[PDB]
């Protein structure tokens, strides 16, 4: 009469989950708003510590269906776990009638936005180390088994021009031992697998990362625009993919195409990418031709 | 599940073990009429503040309270009734769980820690399929029968008197409403005090403070033994709406998927 044993053999998260209270931090600006709830920029002061945090607090809409709130739970779960330079962590939670989920702000917001105001002052130096931080990030959450379901320009955020983070995770699962894949949303950053089959793998992600790469390259243009999201399906099984960027040359092109292939195995891991991005990042004006350098 | 109705010279009170919020416990005894042998037993006794005279014949929330039997919750051998109510069952000398995990601490298994909270659920689901409401759940009121198994005690004497704030959710210490989940919610604090061997939920603080601070978003901290799996659970027990709130069913479930790798979901050396 006591539960028979079965080890796993992993190990314990002991990912420390910080509760704090509404009066703790306030709300200065809105940063970000739809059906999801609202994205505000505050100022957190902990208690009896003094420091002044610039924070981001996004708070849940929908605050009585059950599982929109489990699926919060499950992103701040995720959002407390992980730990890497490169990849946005929670600070804690706030508990109410709405969950409050709460993250050390990043001034300069939105790549996506970031790459579009900017765009000629940007240097291939900038992209190229900014691809090889999403690469380590995403590769860092690769081997912690969580897979990134919606990596895209929207959800990497700017601490500084020379250091990016990533984010979201409310779409994010964990993969356990023999857990290869994930069977289930953003149709023209997902792999040809995930919109056929709903099939979410680590290789799912290098085909967002891929549009990622080429939404950067392209500094904030549009995927597919004027196509529809009924119709991309055939296109990619015409073997249509998007454009080359008139800044990308055939090599760093090719890795992104590479990205876009069919057999999820055939494509690069990210590993390989960081390797790849950091050998170019190296030479940047050899991969990347933009002048105004 | 049928319930046993004594005569006040049935029983007698020997020493008093202790008081709490609703009534009086004493171990005595139980001499049946027309014998002489003594049965050690536990009589609660409950005063009559209802003012109508309340106790002196059996209402069923009383045969009720009677007729309930699981593994894992404290049976009603038997009632008096009469100007004090009295609540008979068995005398466990193992004391209270929170007793128990002061003392031995870190020295209990972790498996031992989720295998009690799985029981605790389960009698909660008994409880919550029969209609049982407790309205009073904590580690003092689990009860250890055997070094490996508790069972829950106390339910139910809530409504018999007339219309404890650290284990009660926010509606309860808003409106007076006590349902299901507000037993979850005080489900999760007394996980929390298994876990935190024995720690006083809120300490300290003072008793007006609680509520608000609640209601502004904070809770009881993660146990140092708890991974976040663990204090995940504890923290949807303590959701402010209560449809948000895990059932009995999931809490016996989940805390039994720990329970088949205790290492994994407590760090305890
Ligand atoms: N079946 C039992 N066997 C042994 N001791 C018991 C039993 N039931 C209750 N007690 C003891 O009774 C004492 C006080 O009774 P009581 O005041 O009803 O419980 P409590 O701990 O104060 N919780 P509560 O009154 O519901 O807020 C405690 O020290 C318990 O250990
Ligand atoms: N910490 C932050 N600092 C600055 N901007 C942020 C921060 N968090 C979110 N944002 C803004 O919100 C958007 C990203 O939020 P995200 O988590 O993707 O919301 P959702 O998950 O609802 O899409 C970006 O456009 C960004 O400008
Ligand atoms: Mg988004
Ligand atoms: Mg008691």
């Amino acid at each position: 009469l006591v539960e028979p044993l079965t080890p796993s053999g992993e190990a314990p998260n002991q990912a420390l989950l910080r509760i704090l209270k509404e009066t703790e931090f306030k709300k200065i600006k809105v940063l970000g708003s739809g059906a999801f709830g609202t994205v505000y920029k505050g100022l957190w002061i902990p208690e009896g510590e003094k420091v002044k945090i610039p924070v981001a607090i996004k708070e849940l809409r929908e605050a009585t269906s059950p599982k929109a709130n489990k699926e919060i739970l499950d992103e701040a779960y995720v959002m407390a776990s992980v730990d890497n330079p490169h990849v946005c962590r929670l600070l804690g939670i706030c508990l109410t009638s709405t969950v409050q989920l709460i993250t050390q702000l990043m001034p300069f917001g939105c790549l996506l936005d970031y790459v579009r105001e900017h765009k000629d002052n940007i240097g291939s130096q900038y992209l190229l180390n900014w691809c090889v931080q999403i690469a380590k990030g995403m590769n860092y959450l690769e081997d912690r088994r969580l897979v990134h379901r919606d990596l895209a320009a929207r959800n990497v955020l700017v601490k500084t021009p020379q250091h990016v983070k990533i984010t979201d995770f409310g779409l994010a699962k964990l993969l356990g031992a023999e857990e290869k894949e994930y069977h289930a949303v953003p149709i023209k950053w997902m792999a040809l697998e995930s919109i056929l089959h709903r099939i979410y793998t680590h290789q799912s992600d290098v085909w967002s990362y891929g549009v990622t790469v080429w939404e950067l390259m392209t500094f904030g243009s549009k995927p597919y625009d004027g196509i529809p999201a009924s119709e991309i399906s055939s296109i990619l099984e015409k073997g249509e993919r998007l454009p080359q960027p008139p800044i990308c040359t055939i090599d760093v092109y090719m890795i992104m195409r590479k990205c876009w292939m069919i057999d999820a195995d055939s494509r690069p891991k990210f590993r390989e990418l960081i390797i790849e991005f950091s050998k170019m990042a190296r030479d940047p004006q050899r991969y990347l031709v933009i002048q105004g350098d | 599940v049928l319930a046993r109705i004594f005569k006040e010279t049935e029983l007698r009170k020997l020493k008093v073990l202790g008081s709490g919020v609703f009534g009086t416990v004493h171990k005595g005894v139980w001499i049946p009429e027309g014998e002489s042998i003594k049965i050690p037993v536990c009589i609660k006794v409950i005063e009559d503040k209802s003012g109508r005279q309340s106790f002196q014949a059996v209402t069923d929330h009383m045969l009720a309270i009677g007729s309930l039997d699981h593994a894992h919750i404290v049976r009603l051998l038997g009632l008096c009734p009469g100007s004090s109510l009295q609540l008979v069952t068995q005398y466990l000398p193992l004391g209270s769980l929170l007793d128990h995990v002061r003392q031995h601490r870190g020295a209990l298994g972790p498996r031992l820690l989720l295998n009690w909270g799985v029981q605790i659920a389960k009698g909660m689901y008994y409880l919550e399929e029969h209609g049982m409401v407790h309205r009073n759940l904590a580690a003092r009121n689990v009860l250890l029968k055997s070094p490996s198994q508790v069972q829950v005690a106390d339910f139910g004497v809530a409504d018999l008197l007339p219309p404890p704030i650290k284990w009660m959710a926010l509606e309860s210490i808003h409106f007076g409403k006590y349902t299901h989940q507000s037993d979850v919610w005080s489900y999760g604090v007394t996980v929390w005090e298994l876990m935190t061997f024995g720690a006083e939920p809120y300490a300290g603080l003072r008793l007006a403070e609680v509520p608000d601070l609640l209601e502004k978003g904070e809770r009881l901290a993660q146990p140092q033994i708890c991974t976040i799996d663990v204090y995940m659970v504890m923290v949807k027990c303590w959701m402010i709406d209560e449809n948000i709130r895990p059932t009995f069913k999931e809490l016996a479930n989940e805390f039994t998927r720990m329970a088949r790798d205790p290492p994994r979901y407590l760090v305890i050396k």
